[PDB]
C-alpha cells in the first residue's frame, strides 16, 4: 500500500516511508570490491560491499560511485544498491509498495527509461514515478512559486517556478557540485605538503570538507588577512593520528562555486546563473523570484553561502528588489522531504505509471506520464 | 580491460628402357617451384619418389655425379620431401640417395634448401 | 567426503600432522630423514644413488633422530625444500605409515612458506597429483591459518579479523599485516633471524667458551639452553654489568649427559642467556647483511599500509611460532613500538602549535597458548569446512592443465 | 647502529688533533690533563667493551669515536696477552711492558685504519701523538687488571677471556704484522 | 653566452640524479648522483689506503659507497634532508666539476609542478642568501622538454627518479588542471626489483646496495610489449635468463624479473599504489582536455626523463593508447583505427632537461632573471 520515497541522488541515497518527516535510511551510494585477493576463506567472504559496510572497509575496497554528473554509468552496481535499499535498508520488500524515484533535469531519456525497466522487471514494483528533484524541493518548503536550487553532488541546477507552473526553457544546469570541489581539495591540499591520493582517503578528505571549509563574504579581503596571521589555521585529525592544519585552503574550495575557473571550467558561477536563469524567465514573474530563493542539498550547507548569495545577486540586481534566499535548516533533506508530502497528496493517486501501462508501452512510458 | 583487444598486427619410357639415369634426367624437368600451385607440389614428390626407390646401388653414384650443380640442388628439395611422411622402409633408400648427394654438392646444397622461398 | 581431509604442515624445524577437525597435532615430529650409509661404496662413480629395494631402508621423524647406522639429512632450510629427493621419501613414509591415509581417498590441505618460488609450487603438486594421485590439494598461507587460530581461541567481543602477525619459526621470520580478512601482500617483509640462527649463534658462543662440549652433541646443548634458560633482556649492556657484579647468580649450570661414554658434563652457562633473543633486536650479531630491529621492521609494515587500518594493526599484533615464546619477547616489541609511535605523534603536535592534540596509539602484542601449532590449528579449523573442498583443486584440473595450476600466489 | 657511541664531546673540551684528545684520568704523565669526574674515555671504552665487539658495523658519529675504536683494539690486545698471565702480579708488569711499545700511530703504515684517520701533520701533533697515544696505552692496561683477574686464584677470568677471540669489526692492532 | 662575458648554468636538482651544463651546450658536462654520506666501518670489508673524507659527496660517494652511510638529499622532489642538499650544491660549484665557483654567473633551476609551495621557496632563498647568485630563473619542468625537442604543443610525459608527471601543453598555453602525478618513478621500480630478486634468493639490505640494483636495473630490464608473449617466452623457454655480475663477484642470474619489474608502470596495483598505469592516466588527461585540443596531442606525445628510457616503451605505450582509443572513442569500430593518427615523440636523446631553448634563446641580456632581488 504505502508508497516508498527513494531518492537515488549521486553521493547519498535516502530512502523511507511516504509521510514520514525525516528518511528512515542514508547510506553513501558507493559499491565497495576488494583490491587484494580473498584469501582468508571463512569469514572474508563477500565479494562486493555496498553503502556502510564499503564505507567502513574502505581500507581495503576500491570504493566507486555509479552515478556519474547525476548520469547512471554502471547498472549492475546500481541494482545492487537499490537490493541493498529495499531489502537490507528499509526492510521491506519492493513487491507490494509503490516508489517514487528522483531524477534532476536534463538527464538522458535513457537513464530514466532503463530506470523504470529495472523498477518493473526487476523488483517487480506495483507502480513508479519520476519526479524532477527541483519542484519536490519546491514542496517541501510549503511554497507556490520560487526558484529552487538544487546543489547536489554531481549536478547543480536552478529551475524556476511560478503558480506552480514550470518555465523548461528557463531550467538550466551546471555539472560542477559536491565532488569536483573536493577533488579541487584534494589538489590543493598538496600546495601544503600533504598527499592524499588513493579512493578511500578521497573519502577523508570529503570529511573535512563538510568540517571546515565555508564560503568566503569577501574572498579578496579574506585572502589577503589569511596572509596576515594563523588566524585561520584549524586543525584535524587523519584517522592514522596525524595531524594536518589548514589555512586559505578553507575557502579556496567553496569560491570554486563562484568562480568556476578554479577548476577550469568556463561557465559562470551559481551566482550569475541564478540571475541568468531569472532573465530568461517571464518579465512579471521576476519580482516575485527574487523573493523566493529556495536553496537545496547539501552543497549549499556551507556556512556563510547564504549571505555571500544574497550579497552577489543583490549587486547584480536592480537595486530596487528586495533579494532574499530561502535556506531551510533541514534543506539538506529537502528532496526527500518534498517526495514524501508529494506521494501523500491525494491528486496525485492517480499519477502513477501502473503497471498495465508499462506493460501495454513499454519502458517509452516515462515520457508520456511523467513531467 | 583495455590491453586485452589486441592492435598493432614419359619418365616410365625412360625407367623400362633400362638406362634408367636418362628418366631422372627427365624427372628434374618438372619442377613446380614458381607456381602458386599446391595440388601439382604433392604431384611433382610422387613423380620423382618412385624414381628414387628404383635404383640399384651400382648405380646411385653415378646417377648424382651425372647430374650438374643445379641438379644437385634440385634434388635435395626433394629428398628433403620424402622425409616428410616416409613410405613403409623408404627412408631406406632416401638416406641412401642422402649420402651420394651430400658428398656431391656439399653442406652449401643444403643451405640454399634452408633458404629456399620457393620450392618443389 | 566421509572421512577427514588429512592437514600437514612441514617447517624447517618441525612438521605437523594429523586428520582435519581434531583440535590438535596428532604428530608434531621433526623435519628429519636418516638415510642408509655406506662405507665409501658410493663415490665420484655414483652418489647416493641406490638399486633394488635399497632405497626404502630409511626413518623419518624421532625414529630416525637416534638410530646410529644412519645418516641424518634435513631437506627443507629457510622453508624452502631443497632437495626434492629427501623430501618425496619423508611425504611417502608421513602418508602411508604415520598418517595411515590412502592419497587416494583424503584432500590435503598443504603450507606454503610466504617466500617460496613457484617452482616449488609445481614440484609439490607434481608430488600430490602425479606421484600420490591425490583427489585433491590445496596450498595455505601459514600466516592467515595463523590469525585463525587466534581468531576462534579469543573472546568473541574482540574477533578482530584485523591484525599484524609475527611468524618466527625457525628458518626466516614472516611479519605479515591481514586487514578486515584480506592479506596485504604488498606490505609483507622477511626478517632472516630465525630459531636455527639463534642456536647456532649459541652454538658458536659456548664453543669459543666452554670446550668440553663433546662434538656429537654442542647442537643438542645449544638447542636446551635457548630454551630452557634464555631471555629478552631490559638493556643489553646494563646485563653485563649485572652478570659482572653478581656473576655468583646470574651464571647458571647445566648437566648434559655424553651420549657414548654416558658420563655426565657441565657447562657454565651465561651471556647466552641475553645474546640470542636480542638478536631480533640486533640482526647484525648473526648476520652481516641485516640490521633493523624487529621492532622497527614491524613499524614499516603497518605504516605502509592503508591509512585507515594502521591504527587498528597496533591494536592486535599476534605472535606465532616456538621462537616468539622468549620471556619478555612481547614486553619488549610493545615497549619499542610504543616508544616509536607517540614520539611520531609528538612531531605532528608541534607543526602544528599545539593547537590539537592526537588520540595516541595504543600497541597491543599477543601471546596466546596455540603458539607451537597454531599454523596447523588454524589449517585444521580451515579444512572442516565444507567451503574448503570447493576451494581446492580437484584432480581432474591438474589433467587438463599442467601442474600449474599453482604457479599463482597471493603475493 | 644502535651501537654505543662516545659519550663525552662536551664542546667546551680541548680537541686537539684528529680524534678527541680527551682528559685521561692517570697518575702516568702526558699531553692530557686529569679528568676529575667519575666517567671517563677509558672507563667508557671498558665499559662499553662486552657489547660494542658484536656491533659488526660502527660509525664515526664524532671526532670522540676515532678515539674510541683505537681503545677498543688495545683493550682487546689487552686480553691477547693477560690470558697467558699466571697471576695478577704479572699481570701488571706485564701490562706495563705493552703500553711502552711502538704501536703504529693512526697515520703511520701498518696501522690498520689509515683510510679513517689523517696524517699527523708536523712535530707538534706527531710527537703529541705519541705523548697521547702511550698515555692512553699505559692508562687503560692498569684498569683491566684490576678486574680481568677474579680475586679467588688470580686466574684470568673466563669470562673476559672468551672475548679473546673476538676482534671489533675484526680490524687487529698488530696490523698486518706486529 | 653574455655580451657581459657571464656564462650561464643549469642545474636540474634531480632526485637521483644532479645534470649540469653551460648554456646552449647539446650535452651536460657532468652527470653525476646526488649521494651525500659519511664512512662506516664495516666487518665485511676491508679498509683501504683510499682516504675517506668526512663527508664524501657525488660521484665519489657513488664509487666509494662500500665504505659510507648514503643519504639522498632530495625525496619525490622536496628536499628532506636541508644540510645534505647545501653540501650537495657546494661540491656541485666548487673547485670540483662545474667550477663556475662564482656568484657572478646565473643559473637556472627546475622545479617539477604540484610541488609544495615551501620546497620552491628555500631554494630561492639559499640561491640569494647562500651563494648570492647574479642571476636566477625557476621553470616550469615540463616547458623545458618543448623548448628542447623545438614544439609548442604536445602532452609532456615525464617519469624522474622522484615522480611521474604528465603535463599538456597547448601551443604554449599553460594547462593547469590538467596536470597529473603518478606516484611510480625510478625508485619504486627498483625496490620492488629487490623484492624480486628475493624470491629468488639473494638478499640485498644496505644502503650501498641500492645503486647496485639500480646498476642491474638499468642495463637488464625492459617493458614488455606484448605481455602475454613475454610470459609464454618465459614458461616456455629458458632464453629471458642472464647473467650479473655483483661488486664481490657473485654472478648471479636474473629471469622473468627483467620485464615482471618494469611492468608496475603500467600496474600500479603491483606495487601497493591503487590507481591507473601511465598509459590511462595519459589517456584520461587527454579526454578531460577540451574536445578540440584532443586531436594534436594524440600526434604530440612527448617522452622525459630516464625511467622513459626502458626498451619497448615508446612501443608498448603506443599500444595501450591505440586499444584505449578503440575500446572507448571509436567503440570497438576495428577497422576504423586506420583514421587514428597518433605519433609519439621518442628521441633517444632523452636526459630532455637541456637547455638551450631556455636560456640563450631567453636572454643573452635580459630584464627576466631575478637579479639580487
Ligand atoms: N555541512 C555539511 N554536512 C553534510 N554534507 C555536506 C556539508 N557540506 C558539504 N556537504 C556535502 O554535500 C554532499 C551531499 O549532498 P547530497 O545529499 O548527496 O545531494 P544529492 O543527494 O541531491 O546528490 C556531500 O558531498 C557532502 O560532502
Ligand atoms: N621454550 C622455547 N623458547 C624459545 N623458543 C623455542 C622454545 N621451544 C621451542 N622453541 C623454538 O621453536 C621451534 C619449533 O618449531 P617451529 O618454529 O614452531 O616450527 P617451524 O619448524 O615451522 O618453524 C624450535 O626450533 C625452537 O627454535
Ligand atoms: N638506460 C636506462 N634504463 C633504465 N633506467 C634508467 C636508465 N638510465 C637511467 N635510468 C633510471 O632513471 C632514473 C634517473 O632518471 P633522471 O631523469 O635522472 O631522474 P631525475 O632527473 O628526477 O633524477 C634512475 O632510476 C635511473 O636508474
Ligand atoms: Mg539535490
Ligand atoms: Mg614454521
Ligand atoms: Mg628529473
Amino acid at each position: 500500500t504505502t508508497a516508498l520515497v527513494c531518492d537515488n541522488g549521486s553521493g547519498l541515497v535516502k530512502a523511507g516511508f511516504a509521510g514520514d518527516d525525516a528518511p528512515r535510511a542514508v547510506f553513501p551510494s558507493i559499491v565497495g570490491r576488494p583490491r587484494h585477493q580473498g584469501v582468508m576463506v571463512g569469514m572474508g567472504q563477500k565479494d562486493s560491499y555496498v553503502g556502510d559496510e564499503a564505507q567502513s572497509k574502505r581500507g581495503i575496497l576500491t570504493l566507486k560511485y555509479p552515478i556519474e554528473h547525476g548520469i547512471i554509468t554502471n547498472w549492475d552496481d546500481m541494482e545492487k544498491i537499490w537490493h541493498h535499499t529495499f531489502y537490507n535498508e528499509l526492510r521491506v520488500a519492493p513487491e507490494e509498495h509503490p516508489t517514487l524515484l528522483t531524477e534532476a533535469p536534463l538527464n538522458p531519456k535513457a537513464n530514466r527509461e532503463k530506470m523504470t525497466q529495472i523498477m518493473f522487471e526487476t523488483f517487480n514494483v506495483p507502480a513508479m514515478y519520476v519526479a524532477i528533484q527541483a519542484v519536490l524541493s519546491l514542496y517541501a518548503s510549503g511554497r507556490t512559486t520560487g526558484i529552487v536550487l538544487d546543489s547536489g553532488d554531481g549536478v547543480t541546477h536552478n529551475v524556476p517556478i511560478y503558480e506552480g507552473y514550470a518555465l523548461p526553457h528557463a531550467i538550466m544546469r551546471l555539472d560542477l557540485a559536491g565532488r569536483d570541489l573536493t577533488d579541487y581539495l584534494m589538489k590543493i591540499l598538496t600546495e601544503r605538503g600533504y598527499s592524499f591520493v588513493t579512493t578511500a582517503e578521497r573519502e577523508i578528505v570529503r570529511d573535512i570538507k563538510e568540517k571546515l571549509c565555508y564560503v568566503a563574504l569577501d574572498f579578496e579581503n579574506e585572502m589577503a588577512t589569511a596572509a596576515s596571521s594563523s588566524s585561520l589555521e584549524k586543525s584535524y585529525e587523519l584517522p592514522d593520528g596525524q595531524v594536518i592544519t589548514i589555512g586559505n585552503e578553507r575557502f579556496r574550495c567553496p569560491e570554486t562555486l563562484f568562480q568556476p575557473s578554479f577548476i577550469g571550467m568556463e561557465s559562470a558561477g551559481i551566482h550569475e546563473t541564478t540571475y541568468n536563469s531569472i532573465m530568461k524567465c517571464d518579465i512579471d514573474i521576476r519580482k516575485d523570484l527574487y523573493a523566493n530563493n529556495v536553496m537545496s542539498g547539501g552543497t549549499t550547507m556551507y556556512p556563510g553561502i547564504a549571505d555571500r548569495m544574497q550579497k552577489e545577486i543583490t549587486a547584480l540586481a536592480p537595486s530596487t528588489m528586495k533579494i532574499k534566499i530561502i535556506a531551510p535548516p533541514e534543506r539538506k533533506y529537502s528532496v526527500w522531504i518534498g517526495g514524501s508530502i508529494l506521494a501523500s497528496l491525494s491528486t496525485f493517486q492517480q499519477m502513477w505509471i501502473t503497471k498495465q501501462e508499462y506493460d501495454e508501452a513499454g519502458p517509452s512510458i516515462v515520457h508520456r506520464k511523467c513531467f | 580491460r583495455f590491453r586485452k583487444v589486441d592492435v598493432g598486427e614419359e619418365v616410365d619410357s625412360c625407367l623400362r628402357q633400362g638406362n634408367m639415369t636418362a628418366a631422372l634426367q627427365a624427372a628434374l624437368k618438372n619442377p613446380p617451384i614458381n607456381t602458386k600451385s599446391q595440388a601439382v607440389k604433392d604431384r611433382a614428390g610422387s613423380i620423382v619418389l618412385k624414381v628414387l626407390i628404383s635404383f640399384k646401388a651400382n648405380d646411385i653414384e653415378k646417377a648424382v655425379q651425372s647430374l650438374d650443380k643445379n641438379g644437385v640442388d634440385l634434388l635435395m628439395k626433394y629428398i628433403y620431401k620424402g622425409f616428410e611422411s616416409p613410405s613403409d622402409n623408404s627412408s631406406a633408400v632416401l638416406l641412401q640417395w642422402h649420402e651420394k648427394a651430400l658428398a656431391a654438392g656439399g653442406v652449401g646444397s643444403i643451405v640454399r634448401v634452408l633458404t629456399a622461398r620457393k620450392t618443389v | 567426503g566421509r572421512l577427514p581431509a588429512c592437514v600437514v604442515d612441514c617447517g624447517t624445524g618441525y612438521t605437523k600432522l594429523g586428520y582435519a577437525g581434531n583440535t590438535e597435532p596428532q604428530f608434531i615430529i621433526p623435519s628429519c630423514i636418516a638415510i642408509k650409509e655406506s662405507a665409501k661404496v658410493g663415490d665420484q662413480a655414483q652418489r647416493r644413488v641406490m638399486k633394488g629395494v635399497d632405497d626404502l631402508d630409511f626413518f623419518i621423524g624421532d625414529e630416525a633422530i637416534e638410530k646410529p647406522t644412519y645418516a641424518t639429512k634435513w631437506p627443507i632450510r629457510h622453508g624452502i625444500v631443497e632437495d626434492w629427493d629427501l623430501m618425496e621419501r619423508f611425504m611417502e613414509q608421513v602418508i602411508f605409515k604415520y598418517l595411515r591415509a590412502e592419497p587416494e581417498d583424503h584432500y590435503f590441505l598443504l603450507t606454503e612458506p610466504p617466500l617460496n618460488t613457484p617452482e616449488n609450487r609445481e614440484y609439490t603438486a607434481e608430488i600430490m597429483f602425479e606421484s600420490f594421485n591425490v583427489p585433491g590439494l590445496y596450498i595455505a598461507v601459514q600466516a592467515v591459518l595463523a590469525l585463525a587460530a587466534s581468531w576462534t581461541s579469543r573472546q568473541v567481543g574482540e574477533r578482530t579479523l584485523t591484525g599484524t602477525v609475527i611468524d618466527s619459526g625457525d628458518g626466516v621470520t614472516h611479519v605479515i599485516p591481514v586487514a578486515e580478512g584480506y592479506v596485504i601482500g604488498s606490505c609483507i617483509k622477511h626478517i632472516p633471524i630465525a630459531g636455527r640462527d639463534i642456536t647456532y649463534f649459541i652454538q658458536q658462543l659456548l664453543r669459543d667458551r666452554e670446550v668440553g662440549i663433546p662434538p656429537e652433541q654442542s647442537l643438542e646443548t645449544a638447542k636446551a639452553v635457548k630454551e630452557r634458560y634464555s631471555y629478552v633482556c631490559p638493556d643489553l649492556v646494563k646485563e653485563f654489568n649485572k652478570y659482572d657484579t653478581d656473576g655468583s647468580k646470574w651464571i647458571k649450570q647445566y648437566t648434559g649427559i655424553n651420549a657414548i661414554s654416558k658420563k655426565e658434563f657441565s657447562i657454565d652457562v651465561g651471556y647466552e642467556r641475553f645474546l640470542g633473543p636480542e638478536i631480533f633486536f640486533h640482526p647484525e650479531f648473526a648476520n652481516p647483511d641485516f640490521t633493523q630491529p624487529i621492532s622497527e621492521v614491524v613499524d614499516e609494515v603497518i605504516q605502509n599500509c592503508p591509512i585507515d587500518v594502521r591504527r587498528p594493526l597496533y591494536k592486535n599484533i599476534v605472535l606465532s611460532g616456538g621462537s616468539t615464546m622468549f620471556r619478555d619477547f612481547g614486553r619488549r616489541l610493545q615497549r619499542d613500538l610504543k616508544r616509536t609511535v607517540d614520539a611520531r605523534l609528538k612531531l605532528s603536535e608541534e607543526l602544528s602549535g599545539g593547537r590539537l592534540k592526537p588520540k595516541p596509539i595504543d600497541v597491543q602484542v599477543i601471546t596466546h597458548h596455540m603458539q607451537r601449532y597454531a599454523v596447523w590449528f588454524g589449517g585444521s579449523m580451515l579444512a572442516s569446512t565444507p567451503e574448503f573442498y570447493q576451494v581446492c583443486h580437484t584432480k581432474k584440473d591438474y589433467e587438463e592443465i599442467g601442474p600449474s595450476i599453482c604457479r599463482h600466489n597471493p603475493v | 647502529m644502535p651501537a654505543y657511541h662516545s659519550s663525552l664531546m662536551d664542546p667546551d673540551t680541548k680537541l686537539i688533533g684528529n680524534m678527541a684528545l680527551l682528559p685521561i684520568r692517570s697518575q702516568f704523565k702526558g699531553p692530557a690533563p686529569r679528568e676529575t669526574k667519575d666517567t671517563d674515555i677509558v672507563d667508557e671504552a671498558i665499559y662499553y667493551f662486552k657489547a660494542n665487539v658484536f656491533f659488526k658495523n660502527y660509525e664515526i658519529k664524532n671526532e670522540a669515536d676515532r678515539t674510541l675504536i683505537y681503545i677498543t683494539l688495545y683493550i682487546s690486545e689487552c686480553l691477547k696477552k693477560l690470558q697467558k698471565c699466571n697471576s695478577k702480579s704479572q699481570g701488571e708488569k706485564e701490562m706495563y711492558t705493552l703500553g711502552i711499545t711502538n704501536f703504529p700511530i693512526p697515520g703511520e703504515p701498518g696501522f690498520p685504519l689509515n683510510a679513517i684517520y689523517a696524517k699527523p701533520a708536523n712535530k707538534q701533533e706527531d710527537e703529541v701523538m705519541r705523548a697521547y697515544l702511550q698515555q692512553l696505552r699505559q692508562e687503560t692496561g692498569l684498569r683491566l687488571c684490576e678486574k680481568v683477574f677474579d680475586p679467588q686464584n688470580d686466574k684470568p677470568s673466563k669470562w673476559w677471556t672468551c672475548f679473546v677471540k673476538r676482534q671489533f669489526m675484526n680490524k687487529s692492532l698488530s696490523g698486518p704484522g706486529q | 653566452m653574455d655580451s657581459q662575458g657571464r656564462k650561464v648554468v643549469v642545474c636540474d636538482n634531480g632526485t637521483g640524479f644532479v645534470k649540469c651544463g653551460y648554456a646552449g651546450s647539446n650535452f651536460p658536462e657532468h652527470i653525476f648522483p646526488a649521494l651525500v654520506g659519511r664512512p662506516i666501518i664495516r666487518s665485511t670489508t676491508k679498509v683501504g689506503n683510499i682516504e675517506i673524507k668526512d663527508l664524501m659527496v657525488g660521484d665519489e660517494a657513488s664509487e666509494l659507497r662500500s665504505m659510507l652511510e648514503v643519504n639522498y638529499p632530495m625525496e619525490n622532489g622536496i628536499v628532506r634532508n636541508w644540510d645534505d642538499m647545501k653540501h650537495l650544491w657546494d661540491y656541485t660549484f666548487g673547485p670540483e666539476k662545474l667550477n663556475i665557483d662564482t656568484r657572478n654567473c646565473k643559473i637556472l633551476l627546475t622545479e617539477p609542478p604540484m610541488n609544495p609551495t615551501k620546497n620552491r621557496e628555500k631554494i630561492v632563498e639559499v640561491m640569494f642568501e647562500t651563494y648570492q647568485f647574479s642571476g636566477v630563473y625557476v621553470a616550469i619542468q615540463a616547458v623545458l622538454t618543448l623548448y628542447a625537442q623545438g614544439l609548442l604543443t604536445g602532452v609532456v610525459v615525464d617519469s624522474g627518479d622522484g615522480v611521474t608527471h604528465i603535463c599538456p601543453v597547448y601551443e604554449g598555453f599553460s594547462l593547469p588542471h590538467l596536470t597529473r602525478r603518478l606516484d611510480i618513478a625510478g625508485r619504486d621500480i627498483t625496490r620492488y626489483l629487490i623484492k624480486l630478486l628475493l624470491l629468488r634468493g639473494y638478499a640485498f639490505n644496505h644502503s650501498a646496495d641500492f645503486e647496485t640494483v639500480r646498476m642491474i636495473k638499468e642495463k637488464l630490464c625492459y617493458v614488455g610489449y606484448n605481455i602475454e608473449q613475454e610470459q609464454k617466452l618465459a614458461l616456455e623457454t629458458t632464453v629471458l635468463v642472464e647473467s650479473y655480475t655483483l661488486p664481490d663477484g657473485r654472478i648471479i642470474k636474473v629471469g622473468g624479473e627483467r620485464f615482471e619489474a618494469p611492468e608496475a608502470l603500467f600496474q600500479p596495483h603491483l606495487i601497493n599504489v591503487e590507481g591507473v598505469g601511465v598509459a590511462e592516466l595519459l589517456f584520461n588527461t587527454i579526454q578531460a582536455a577540451d574536445i578540440d585540443t584532443r586531436s594534436e596531442f594524440y600526434k604530440h606525445i612527448v617522452l622525459s626523463g630516464g625511467s622513459t628510457m626502458y626498451p619497448g616503451l615508446p612501443s608498448r605505450l603506443e599500444r595501450e593508447l591505440k586499444q584505449l582509443y578503440l575500446e572507448r572513442v571509436l567503440k570497438g569500430d576495428v577497422e576504423k583505427l586506420s583514421k587514428f593518427k597518433i605519433r609519439i615523440e621518442d628521441p633517444p636523446r632523452r636526459k630532455h632537461m637541456v637547455f638551450l631553448g631556455g636560456a640563450v634563446l631567453a636572454d643573452i641580456m635580459k630584464d627576466k632573471d631575478n637579479f639580487w632581488m
